[PDB]
């Protein structure tokens, strides 16, 4: 998931925004 | 904005800044 | 011993420390 | 909520465990 | 949603998050 | 400057982009 | 609580949160 | 010691507590 | 140039930066 | 002072503490 | 102590070296 | 440059001071 993608690869702030409430 | 490489507590810091008062869920794989 | 205030990003850092792999929710509006 | 308990007031690391999943 | 205050090292951490590879300047006297 | 805009007042992540090179 | 993987300044942050007003000693091997 | 164990392996908060004053 | 306040976890982060391998003690009750 | 191994946001934190009110430029290679 | 010198008042990175081992 | 040297190798606070304004 996102925690793993950001750490093993890269991720964008727009992808992170999907985890906001 | 730019892409990010974020591990550990750095990821939660980024979620905090992106989400603000909305809050967030942190759900690592187990 | 008495505790201290944990605010902003320091609060989420502490949740990361305590919950780790379990994940957590940070919902300041609640 | 968590901000009232831990930031405005003080809380322990044990009370933080209440917000784990 | 409304934003929060970013001060001291938290401000520079946010600039790092937003600018990354582009670099940035932090000039508090300006 | 940035301290007046983002610390004394509040600013968004979009406004922070003003200080990128 | 969960087990932790902590390097560098992250370890001192964890000691700060665990120990609070008690304080701590940070003694790396040399 | 503890600094090395936490970084090369894993450690618990209870093991860290031994370094409190 | 004049310095700023270093409090809480930011103080211990600064001690880590300055002392590194030498180690340090953080004893707020002293 | 001691030598430092500093990656990512840790480097910007160190620049913040070294430079203080002077500010700094963060200029990674691209 | 260190909190009075560096947090309540201000101190330099040179004064922090006083608390190294 | 400095960002890379500090991360792939080591650097001193005196070398960092050159990036202050
Ligand atoms: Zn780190
Ligand atoms: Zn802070």
């Amino acid at each position: 998931g996102i925690v793993e993608q950001c750490c093993t690869s890269i991720c964008s702030l727009y992808q992170l925004e999907n985890y906001c409430n | 904005f730019v892409n990010q490489h974020l591990c550990g507590s750095h990821l939660v810091e980024a979620l905090y800044l992106v989400c603000g008062e909305r809050g967030f869920f942190y759900t690592p794989k187990t």
